[PDB]
């Protein structure tokens, strides 16, 4: 007789291999795959005809909401109902569904394509004990650049077209995480200074050189409405004017690239 | 630590199962120079005469060959055993029939056992067979044998270091290594599969589900006997200088049939030739042998697979003198 | 068919080849002149796989096998059943792998993001190279290369590391294993620390990133910091691979012998022999 | 190329911060020191370290355990200093050789063996009590603890739960270099080859899968970290542009998309998944099956292929063949 036998061949290990798979697939499309939907749903469409109810669908998808109890008070419910109310400036290129569509003014400026945002909340992220989380070093006194590295402050800033577009007069840290985020510089011939992550930044020993935008592109950077607090919607806007270059700073940029 | 390509590979499974040797062409070309040494077959003479049952006085195995064919017989012998020493290694030079040296005791039982596997063990020789030369390379002690411990160099006619020395303690754990293809398994094959008969080598269930009876507690083997059984296998790779696909489709190593290559029911003929050599010829000499040719327990040195195989797959790359030496086997 | 955010970002543009002409959506995949060729090739090689696979003794999916030539054929054309249809599939198989590598890059250029997941998804595409092309040539036979089947494929990877006695020795798979155990556990660690600050139980608040830090830096005595185990987490996994490679690779081109023996070279230094 | 990527180009330097716990902030030990090198891929800051009881405890015990290993192994060499350190690798602290079923081993065959496995397992739940405490010390969830407590149960598996359910110490995985890695060799070759156990597939898919999803996850918070997609906490309770194009470039790559709470439950359930299909093929090995690829022929899923050199009968099965 033998361990495990169970009948007709039937065994244990056999039994387990279904158990198995069936744990797996509950867990992968009963939880995970609704956990997955807690942003950005339900779907939407373009003119729907008529919808006396959402589709069960619509339903049966998502999970239960969750909130969650911010750490300097207030609530986060997910998923919820978050239409963009927010004027596009694009226009379909066709009218096939799947049609690309495309910028009818200043992408950067109109902030579509790359150059979009998200409807992050109008707070200034906070550290644990409740101040400003990315401040300038003029404020974050007791931060410093560490011994080895470029001081950026004074250095000139280089645009796309290998034109000067200002002069780095501070870096803003993020006292959290003791890291920098954004260099600030004085905008040449503008009176205005623009922050700069530094993620689009190549920091040269005697110079800062931007890529991402033409040194007349400066000038239109979003504003922020203090000088010394960033807001998280802000941090998207800033951001965001950058990485939209990549694709827009000039008319071939959008095209092949081969 | 690395081999340039080119690399020969064979192909010992059908195609895609990434089964088949891996040879480094100048290793290959340096072992067929080493055992291309084999000595050609004296020239035949014609049998004219008496036998030497008749002839000479003290004569107990090859009495039926005509002088002419005896003494080329000692002469072969000589070139294959002796070279260096010449007759006198074993004959007192002035009495022919004197017993009194001890290799010529120990001789008339290898000639014993020489037409015994040539006779006797076709199943693993066939009729490549083997003569004096195929273990003892042109010495008398043969380069690569075995005591009941493991000893450094696997090729006697190299110096040990210190550490090599099997009185030395600190170096065991090396000692076995280097039998078992340098793995740190930590058995000796030879002494629990090869000196005898007492062992199973299989080791693996011959049923999807274990049999009430002989799964648990101490109706089991132990795992240690999986080790053990790898240990010889990984020795045996070695020892022809080959690797397990020559003999197993991994797949599954307990099953023959098409799982199996030929070689692998050749090695299982070899596995019962050498327990036979051993348990029979080659232990039992410890009588016969000077105590410095014995080990630390009084044993005869013994033979495993690379006594003859010496790293090749077929011994001396397949070179044989059967026909050439009659007298040595197959005896009707 | 859009979700809630996704519109602002569905604009034309970004395209490595091809421009307007395959630069649509069809559902929530993007297109492409990638997107096209990919579906060719996956398209190909899966009716190589169904043709062939007909060709065979079953069709139970853990039986099938399509499998490259004897080596005897060397690195030429095999007759399609004795290893051809294997060579067109690998053949389908690139082209799909490259196409879905190319359309990524496309898909990060449009978003304005960095290319580094097409970059990370290189180094598989590396590692099938490696054991289907590179090795293959170097020992001179496509039929060294492993067969197409969800389980004789198992059995390639066991002969082949048995071909060298003790595959465990093997530097480069040492070296890679112990990169697919620290993914494996770093994973769990990132994910776990992430869930652990933003579900903290009870109806207890939401951490911070300065408890990300503290949590590590008490139970190890180092944090690596939020974008820093990122990067660990890209360089761990694709570690795997690409150290991985060299142990491939040298086994057959580059050493005949087992892998234990070859350690030989430390435990034979003869100061300690 | 975002160089920041690559590496901290400015580093910044500020006072070092302390988030205090429920207890044992007397118990951080060590003042915090800043090496510039590693704050060019990481955090710069090395230290403090918080001890606790249960961390000295993980110690006390794991450095027992290390003890009765090293001096074993010493043993083995006979305590020649230069051939332990020659020969190191080789060297190992075995279970039983004989077979004495679940009776408690001689030292001598197995017994210091079961002394250390003892001491590793107290050092392990130690351990386990820390990476728990700490969390709740901080007021975070104890999703960190339950992995853990998988990849330690997997541990008791191969080293005490199996040999227990067959009814022998000899199965137990060595303490060793080579020698823990020759026991994956010799439990395989004893339970008909672990390719074909269904539960070394799942671990290796789910094992597999890690690879895929940290390369994956982390080369995508890369490419959004202009964005600030490292921040992955407040992205979490306020998405920003930086999770939308990362979900939305998976979307449109694959059809579907993770949020980034989410695809931290799935790299979580994946690692996971590694060390509980691990246990569970190690809980049926012998128990309930006894040679895997038999177990598949049973059940139909092997693949066969033709002779390319003659099919071999056993010879021992022959006619009058020998034993
Ligand atoms: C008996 C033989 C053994 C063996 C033999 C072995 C060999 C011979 C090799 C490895 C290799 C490797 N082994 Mg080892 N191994 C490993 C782990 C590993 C891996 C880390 C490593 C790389 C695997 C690989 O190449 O994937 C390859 C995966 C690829 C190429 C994925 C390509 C994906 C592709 C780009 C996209 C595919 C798309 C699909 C077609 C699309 C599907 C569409 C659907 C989903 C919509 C562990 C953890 C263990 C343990 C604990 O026992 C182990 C034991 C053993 N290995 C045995 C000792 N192993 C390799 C190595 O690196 O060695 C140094 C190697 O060559
Ligand atoms: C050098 C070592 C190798 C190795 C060793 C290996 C082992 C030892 C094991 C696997 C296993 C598996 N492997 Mg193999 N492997 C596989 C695919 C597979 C799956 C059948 C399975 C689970 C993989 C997994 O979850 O990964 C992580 C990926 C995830 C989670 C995403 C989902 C991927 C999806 C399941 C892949 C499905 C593939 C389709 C069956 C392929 C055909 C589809 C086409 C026709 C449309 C591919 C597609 C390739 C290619 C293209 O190179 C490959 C190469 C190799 N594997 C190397 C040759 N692999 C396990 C198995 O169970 O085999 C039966 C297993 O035990
Ligand atoms: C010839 C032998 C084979 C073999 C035999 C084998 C066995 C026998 C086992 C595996 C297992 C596993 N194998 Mg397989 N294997 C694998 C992959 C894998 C893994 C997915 C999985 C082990 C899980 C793990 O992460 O352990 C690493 C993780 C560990 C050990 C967890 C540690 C956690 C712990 C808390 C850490 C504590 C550390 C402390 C500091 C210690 C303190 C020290 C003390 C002294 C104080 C691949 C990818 C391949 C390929 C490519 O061929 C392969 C081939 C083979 N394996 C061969 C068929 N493999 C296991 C399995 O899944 O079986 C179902 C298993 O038991
Ligand atoms: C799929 C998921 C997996 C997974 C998961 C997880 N893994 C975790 C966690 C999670 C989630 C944790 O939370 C926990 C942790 O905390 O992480 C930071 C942990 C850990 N995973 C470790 C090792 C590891 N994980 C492996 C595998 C997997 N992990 C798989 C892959 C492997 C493999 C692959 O082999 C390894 C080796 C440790 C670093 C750590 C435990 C420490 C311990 O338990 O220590 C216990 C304590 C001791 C042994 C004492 C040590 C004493 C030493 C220093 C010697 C001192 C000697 C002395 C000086 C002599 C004095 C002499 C005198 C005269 C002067
Ligand atoms: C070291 C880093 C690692 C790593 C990394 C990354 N991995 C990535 C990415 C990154 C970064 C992505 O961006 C990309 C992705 O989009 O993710 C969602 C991807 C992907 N990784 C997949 C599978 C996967 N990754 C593996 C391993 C690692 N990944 C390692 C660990 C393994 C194994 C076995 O370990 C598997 C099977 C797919 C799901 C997906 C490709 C889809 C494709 O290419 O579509 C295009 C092609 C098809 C849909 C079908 C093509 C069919 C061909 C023509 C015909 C079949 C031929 C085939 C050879 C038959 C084999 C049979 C088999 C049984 C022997
Ligand atoms: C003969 C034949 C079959 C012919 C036709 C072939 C065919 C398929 C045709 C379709 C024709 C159509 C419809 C269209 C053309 C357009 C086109 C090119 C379509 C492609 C169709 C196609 C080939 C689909 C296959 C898709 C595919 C490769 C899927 C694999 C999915 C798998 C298994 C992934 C493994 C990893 C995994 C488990 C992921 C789950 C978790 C996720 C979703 C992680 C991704 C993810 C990560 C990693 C983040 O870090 C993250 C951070 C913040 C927010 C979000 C995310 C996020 O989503
Ligand atoms: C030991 C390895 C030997 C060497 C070298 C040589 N001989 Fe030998 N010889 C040996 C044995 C065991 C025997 C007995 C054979 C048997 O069938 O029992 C012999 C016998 C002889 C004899 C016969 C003497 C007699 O009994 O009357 C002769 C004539 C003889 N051997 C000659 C001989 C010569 C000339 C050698 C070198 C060329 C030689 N032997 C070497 C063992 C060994
Ligand atoms: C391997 C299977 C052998 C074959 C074939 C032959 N011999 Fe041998 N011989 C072998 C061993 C393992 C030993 C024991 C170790 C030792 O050297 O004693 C021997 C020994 C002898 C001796 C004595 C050597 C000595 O101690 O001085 C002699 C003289 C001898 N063998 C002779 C001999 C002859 C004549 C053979 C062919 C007929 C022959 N041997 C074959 C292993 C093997
Ligand atoms: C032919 C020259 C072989 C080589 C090379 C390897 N193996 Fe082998 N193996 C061979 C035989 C003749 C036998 C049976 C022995 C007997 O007395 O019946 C075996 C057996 C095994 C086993 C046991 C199978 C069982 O039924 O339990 C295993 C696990 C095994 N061999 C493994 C193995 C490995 C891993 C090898 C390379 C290191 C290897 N073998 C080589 C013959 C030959
Ligand atoms: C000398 C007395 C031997 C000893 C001891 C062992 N083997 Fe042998 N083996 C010997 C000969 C003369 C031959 C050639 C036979 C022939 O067919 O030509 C062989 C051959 C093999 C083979 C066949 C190789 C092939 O066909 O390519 C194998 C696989 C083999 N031998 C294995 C083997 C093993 C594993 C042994 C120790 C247990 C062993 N042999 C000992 C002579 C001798
Ligand atoms: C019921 C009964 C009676 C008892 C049951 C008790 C029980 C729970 C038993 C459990 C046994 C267990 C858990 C056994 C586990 C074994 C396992 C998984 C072992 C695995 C691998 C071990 C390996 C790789 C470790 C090797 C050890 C070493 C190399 C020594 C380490 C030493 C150091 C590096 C020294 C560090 C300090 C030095 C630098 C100064
Ligand atoms: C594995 C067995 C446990 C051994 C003892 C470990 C010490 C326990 C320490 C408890 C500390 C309690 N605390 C502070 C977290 O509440
Ligand atoms: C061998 C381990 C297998 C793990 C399972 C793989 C999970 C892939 C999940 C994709 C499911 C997608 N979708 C949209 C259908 O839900
Ligand atoms: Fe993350």
């Amino acid at each position: 007789m033998y361990h495990g036998a169970l009948a007709q061949h039937l065994d244990i290990a056999q039994l387990v291999w279904y158990a198995q798979w069936l744990v797996i697939w509950t867990v992968v499309l009963l939880y995970l795959r609704r956990e997955d939907r807690r942003e950005g749903y339900p779907l939407v469409e373009p003119l729907g005809l008529v919808k006396l109810a959402p589709e069960d669908g619509q339903v049966y998808e998502l999970p239960y909401p969750k909130t969650f109890v911010l750490p300097h008070g207030g609530t986060v419910t997910v998923p919820r109902r978050r239409p963009e109310t927010r004027e596009l400036k694009l226009a379909q290129t066709d009218g096939f569904e799947g049609a690309p569509l495309q910028p009818t003014g200043n992408p950067l400026v109109d902030a579509v394509g790359p150059a979009s945002y998200a409807e992050r909340a109008e707070v200034v992220d906070a550290t644990v004990d409740g101040k400003a989380k990315i401040v300038p070093l003029r404020v974050a006194t007791d931060f410093s650049i560490a011994e080895g590295d470029v001081d950026p402050r004074g250095l000139p800033v280089v645009a796309a077209d290998g034109v000067e577009a200002g002069t780095v007069t501070d870096l803003w840290v993020d006292r959290s995480e003791h890291y920098f985020r954004y260099l600030e510089l004085s905008v040449a011939g503008s009176a205005r200074t623009a922050l700069i992550p530094l993620g689009f930044c190549d920091v040269k020993k005697d110079k800062i050189v931007v890529t991402s935008i033409l040194s007349e592109q400066f000038a239109n950077v979003p504003r922020l409405q203090s000088r010394d607090q960033i807001t998280l919607r802000e941090e998207d806007k800033v951001s965001a004017y950058y990485a939209g270059g990549l694709l827009y700073a000039t008319p071939e940029r959008a095209e092949s690239l081969l | 630590c690395f081999e340039p390509p080119p690399a020969t590979t064979t192909q010992t499974g059908f195609r895609g199962l990434s089964m088949g040797e891996v040879l480094h062409p100048a290793t290959v070309k340096a072992k067929k120079e080493r055992d291309a040494q084999y000595p050609p077959a004296l020239a035949a003479v014609k049998a004219e005469g008496p036998p030497v049952s008749q002839v000479y006085k003290n004569v107990k195995v090859l009495g039926n060959l005509t002088e002419a064919e005896f003494l080329r017989t000692m002469t072969a012998i000589t070139e294959w055993v002796s070279p260096q020493e010449g007759c006198t290694y074993c004959h007192d030079e002035n009495n022919l029939a004197s017993e009194a040296k001890y290799p010529y005791v120990v001789a008339r039982r290898m000639l014993e056992m020489t037409r015994a596997i040539n006779t006797n063990w076709t199943q693993h020789v066939a009729q490549t067979g083997v003569t004096c030369y195929t273990c003892h390379r042109g010495t008398p002690l043969p380069p690569y044998v075995r005591y009941l411990e493991p000893t450094l160099p696997l090729n006697n006619r190299e110096t040990p270091t210190h550490v090599e020395r099997v009185e030395t303690r600190s170096g065991y754990v090396v000692r076995l290594a280097k039998y078992t293809a340098y793995s740190a398994l930590n058995y000796d094959p030879f002494t629990m599969f090869l000196a005898n008969d007492k062992r199973q080598v299989r080791v693996v269930p011959q049923t999807a589900l274990p049999l009430v009876g002989v799964s648990r507690g101490k109706e089991r083997r132990p795992l240690s006997d999986a080790y053990a059984t790898f240990a010889l296998m990984m020795s045996i790779s070695d020892s022809l200088g080959t690797n397990c696909t020559f003999c197993h489709n991994a797949q599954t190593f307990e099953s023959w049939g098409k799982k199996s290559t030929p070689q692998r029911a050749i090695a299982w003929w070899g596995i019962r030739m050498v327990r036979d050599l051993n348990m029979n010829y080659l232990a039992p000499l410890n009588a016969s042998l000077p105590a410095s040719r014995l080990g630390r327990q009084g044993e005869a040195p013994q033979a495993d697979c690379r006594t003859c195989h010496q790293g090749v797959t077929k011994p001396l790359f397949g070179a044989s003198r059967l026909k050439d030496y009659p007298e040595l086997g197959p005896i009707k | 068919a859009l979700l809630s955010f996704e519109r602002k970002y569905r604009v034309r543009g970004g395209t490595l080849i091809g421009g307007d002409l395959f630069d649509f959506w069809v559902g929530p995949y993007f297109v492409g002149f990638f997107g096209v060729s990919a579906i060719f090739f996956i398209f190909l090689g899966v009716s190589l796989i169904g043709y062939a696979a007909s060709q065979g003794p079953t069709w139970d999916p853990f039986a099938i096998s399509i499998n490259p030539p004897d080596l005897k054929y060397g690195l030429g054309a095999a007759p399609l059943l004795e290893g051809g249809f294997w060579q067109a599939i690998t053949v389908c198989a690139l082209g799909a792998f490259i196409s879905w590598m190319l359309r990524e890059v496309e898909i990060s250029r449009k978003l304005g993001i960095g290319w580094h997941v097409p970059l990370a998804f290189c180094v598989p595409i590396f590692m099938f190279c490696v054991l289907q092309v590179f090795r293959p040539l170097l020992l001179g036979s496509w039929g060294h290369a492993f067969p197409y089947g969800i389980l004789s494929h198992l059995d390639w990877v066991n002969n082949f590391g048995y071909q060298y006695l003790n595959w465990f020795y093997n530097p480069g798979h040492m070296s890679s294993v112990s990169f697919l155990f620290v993914n494996a556990m770093a994973l769990g660690l990132h994910g776990g620390l992430i869930l652990s600050v933003a579900n903290p139980g009870d109806g207890d608040k939401v951490k911070t990133a300065e408890h990300e830090n503290q949590y590590f830096r008490d139970v190890v005595g180092y944090s690596i910091g939020a974008l820093s185990i990122h990067r660990l987490g890209l360089f761990l996994a694709s570690n795997i691979f690409l150290t991985g490679a060299f142990g491939t690779i040298a086994s057959g081109p580059f050493w005949t012998r087992g892998w234990p023996e070859w350690w030989g070279w430390w435990l034979d230094i003869p100061f300690w022999s | 190329a975002d160089y920041q990527t690559i590496y901290t180009q400015i580093q910044a330097r500020g006072p070092h911060i302390t988030v205090s716990g429920e207890w044992g902030d007397n118990d951080r030990v060590g003042k915090p020191f800043y090496s510039y090198w590693l704050g060019k891929i990481g955090d710069a800051q090395i230290g403090p370290i918080y001890l606790g009881a249960s961390g000295i405890a993980a110690f006390a015990f794991g450095s027992t355990a290390i003890l009765i290993i090293l001096f074993n192994m010493a043993a083995e060499v006979h305590f020649d200093p230069l051939q332990f350190f020659r020969q190191f690798f080789w060297l190992g602290l075995y279970p039983p050789k004989a077979q004495y079923g679940m009776g408690i081993p001689p030292l001598h065959d197995g017994g210091w063996w079961l002394m250390a496995g003892l001491f590793m397992t107290l050092s392990l739940g130690s351990w386990w009590i820390r990476v728990y405490s700490r969390a709740r010390a901080l007021g975070l969830g104890t999703h960190i603890a339950w992995n853990f407590a998988a990849a330690i149960f997997f541990v008791l598996c191969i080293g005490c739960i199996h040999p227990t359910l067959v009814g022998s110490w000899s199965e137990g995985v060595p303490f060793g270099i080579w020698p823990h890695i020759d026991w994956l060799t010799a439990f395989s070759i004893r339970y008909g080859n672990f390719y074909y156990c269904p539960w070394h597939g799942f671990s290796i898919g789910f094992a597999y899968g890690c690879g895929l999803l940290f390369a994956a996850h982390g080369a995508t918070i890369l490419a959004v970290a202009r964005f600030g997609g490292d921040r992955e906490i407040e992205q979490i309770t306020d998405r920003g542009t930086a999770v939308e194009r990362a979900a939305l470039f998976w979307r449109w790559t694959i059809g579907f998309n993770a949020t980034i709470e989410s695809v931290h439950r799935w790299g979580w359930f994946f690692s996971l998944m590694v060390m509980v299909s691990a246990s569970v093929g190690i809980l049926l090995t012998g128990t309930f099956v006894d040679n895997w690829y038999l177990w598949c022929v049973k059940h139909g899923a092997a693949p066969d292929y033709p002779a390319y050199l003659p099919a071999t009968p056993d010879p021992a099965s022959l006619p009058g063949a020998p034993k």
